[PDB]
């Protein structure tokens, strides 16, 4: 079932990035779609994962 | 001390000769390389994407 | 980014070894990047007595090159005894 | 308006250039070896579009990386002249940025610019394989900001 | 993560698929639904002309069964 | 005997390619004669009709050839149907 585990793991990626629109944003602009943890946000607007 | 590196005389027994003959005829060390790269194909790339993440100092 | 067990066998079999025991990509095993403040030692001469430089210097104890003959029976002598032929390895003889 | 179609064709052309510029195989000295580390799997220059093609007839950006000396300066300018247009030259490392450590010697030209029109200057001795990784990407922004046809439509 | 390789060959897989898809359907469309006739020998070519002549509409891929004859 | 076997062994070690070619090349010449199907192969080629079996006129005294391409008499090839 590892196949469907990585399948649903990719599904948690698209939901984690604020839905499809956020997923496409990070894919087209950040080139990586892995989710992380917000450890802080600077005054200039750069999120730190 | 020192260690000799390459003078290993191959045996001439029929099993050894056929092994080398099979190796030369049916390319094996070439396949050993292909299996090596394929194993080293399904690894995790060592790359890091630029400025979004940066190297360690 | 953890590989699926299905291909863990594939990479292991195709190379005839266990990659997962030791991988090139590093992981949590690395030493922490923040360490406690270290206390460095002092040298042997950090003694507050009997440390006179006259008995400790190294530069002022070099003499000029000793002269043995100038243009201004005895046995033959080699510059140094001939080297002793290296012994073969014990941990790994002929490859 | 013709300005709109010119700008759209402007963006199309440069985007092709900045996402496909090929650094030449031009290494000199200490500054070249770590640039291999950029091409090494750690940073993977190729992922950003570049390929390390030799043969200056088929290259765009020239990575002058290392000490530029007297005996080779004719060879470089011949090489630079052979590169087709557009061509960019990134002076990489302190040796090629003015002479580096050996600024005052007798057989080094103090600065790669005295032979070639030198583009963005990446400093370091050596610049880290990442330090000029930005240097390459910062050139990609320079390629992005050009006008070309915009000047032509207004020439 | 080797999945990224697949999108590359994925569009390529479609790319080589179009020609064989095109030729088969174009042959099926032009030649009256039936698969395009093969003429590797004069007998086949002679056979094709007879079909065209008896078709009346000057088209080999128009086969008239027993209803044509009495 | 010993020299011949050693020369084969020395060959098989020094070169595996030409000996393999010489061996399988050598067989390709001999067993075609010993094969019991080679006489069948020519029969198959003969059986396949490319030209018409042009009919011949009757004058009597011809029992061998049939008068209809269904009559029992004539050359029959049920051997090839099972083969
Ligand atoms: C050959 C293809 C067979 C069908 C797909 C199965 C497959 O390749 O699974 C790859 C999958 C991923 O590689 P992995 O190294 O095992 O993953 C390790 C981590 O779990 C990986 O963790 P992760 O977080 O990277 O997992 C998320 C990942 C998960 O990605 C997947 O599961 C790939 C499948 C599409 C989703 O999805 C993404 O990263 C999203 C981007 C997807 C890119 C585009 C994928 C296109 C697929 C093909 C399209 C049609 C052609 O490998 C397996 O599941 C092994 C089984 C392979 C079966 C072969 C049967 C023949
Ligand atoms: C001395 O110093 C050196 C350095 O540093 C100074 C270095 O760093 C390094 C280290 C860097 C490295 C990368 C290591 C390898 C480098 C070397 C120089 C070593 C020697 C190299 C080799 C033996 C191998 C060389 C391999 C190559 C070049 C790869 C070739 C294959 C590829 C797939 C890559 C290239 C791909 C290209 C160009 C893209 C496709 C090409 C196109 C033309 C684009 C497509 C175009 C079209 C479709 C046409 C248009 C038509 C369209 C759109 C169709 C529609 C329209 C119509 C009108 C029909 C080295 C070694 C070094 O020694
Ligand atoms: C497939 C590609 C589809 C899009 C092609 C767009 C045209 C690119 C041509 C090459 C660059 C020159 C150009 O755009 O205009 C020529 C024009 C020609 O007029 P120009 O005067 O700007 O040329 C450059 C300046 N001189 C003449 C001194 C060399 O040049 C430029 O736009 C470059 C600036
Ligand atoms: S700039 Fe520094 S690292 Fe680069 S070639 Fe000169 S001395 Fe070597």
């Amino acid at each position: 079932m590892e196949l469907v585990q990585v399948l649903r793991r990719g599904l948690q990626q698209v939901s984690g990035h604020g839905g499809l629109r956020g997923y496409l944003r990070v894919l087209f602009r950040a080139n990586d779609v892995r989710v992380g943890t917000l450890v802080g946000e600077d005054k200039y607007g750069n999120k730190y994962y | 001390t020192y260690k000799f590196v390459n003078m290993r005389e191959p045996s001439m027994d029929m099993k050894s000769v056929t092994d080398r003959a099979a190796q030369t005829l049916l390319w094996t060390e070439l396949v050993r390389g292909l299996g090596m790269t394929l194993s080293y194909l399904f690894r995790e790339p060592a790359t890091i994407n630029y400025p979004f993440e940066k190297g360690p100092l | 980014a953890s590989a699926t067990r299905v291909i863990q066998l594939l990479r292991n079999w195709a190379s005839g070894r266990d990659l997962q025991a030791k991988l090139q990509l590093r992981y949590q095993e690395i030493s922490k990047r923040t360490q406690p403040p270290p206390k460095l030692p002092v040298g042997p001469s950090h003694k507050l007595s009997n440390n006179y430089y006259c008995t400790r210097d190294g530069r002022r104890e070099a003499m000029p090159p000793s002269i043995v003959m100038s243009s201004q029976e005895k046995k033959a002598v080699t510059p140094a005894p001939p080297i002793k032929r290296w012994e073969l390895s014990k941990d790994q003889p002929y490859l | 308006r013709g300005e709109y179609v010119v700008a759209k064709l402007d963006d199309l052309v440069n985007w092709a250039r900045r996402s496909s510029l090929w650094p030449m195989t031009f290494g000199l000295a200490c500054c070249a070896v770590e640039m291999m580390h950029m091409a090494a799997p750690r940073y993977d220059m190729d992922r950003f579009g570049v390929v390390f093609r030799a043969s200056p007839r088929q290259s765009d950006v020239m990575i002058v990386a290392g000490t530029l000396t007297n005996k080779m300066a004719p060879a470089l300018r011949k090489v630079y002249d052979q590169m087709p247009e557009p061509r960019y030259v990134v002076s990489m490392g302190s040796c090629a940025n003015g002479g580096g450590y050996y600024h005052y010697s007798y057989s080094v030209v103090r600065g790669c610019d005295r032979i070639v029109p030198v583009d963005i200057y990446v400093p370091g001795c050596p610049p880290t394989a990442e330090a000029l990784l930005y240097g390459i990407l910062q050139l990609q922004r320079k390629i992005k900001r050009e006008k070309r046809l915009r000047i032509w439509y207004r020439r | 993560m080797w999945f990224e390789i697949l999108p590359g060959i994925a569009v390529m897989a479609a790319c080589l698929f179009i020609p064989g898809m095109a030729t088969a359907h174009i042959h099926k469309f032009t030649n009256g639904g039936k698969e395009k006739r093969v003429a590797h020998f004069s007998y086949q070519w002679n056979l094709m002309e007879r079909d065209r002549c008896i078709s009346g509409v000057n088209r080999y891929h128009v086969t008239k069964g027993l209803e044509n004859i009495d | 005997a010993g020299r011949i076997a050693s020369f084969l062994k020395n060959a098989w070690a020094k070169e595996p390619v030409l000996v393999a070619s010489f061996a399988i090349g050598g067989l390709a010449i001999i067993l075609p004669s010993l094969s019991p199907y080679t006489n069948y192969a020519i029969r198959i080629n003969r059986a396949t009709p490319y030209n018409y079996p042009v009919p011949l006129r009757d004058d009597g005294n011809m029992p061998d050839v049939p008068s209809h391409p269904q009559d029992p008499q004539g050359p029959s090839l049920e051997w090839l149907k099972n083969l």
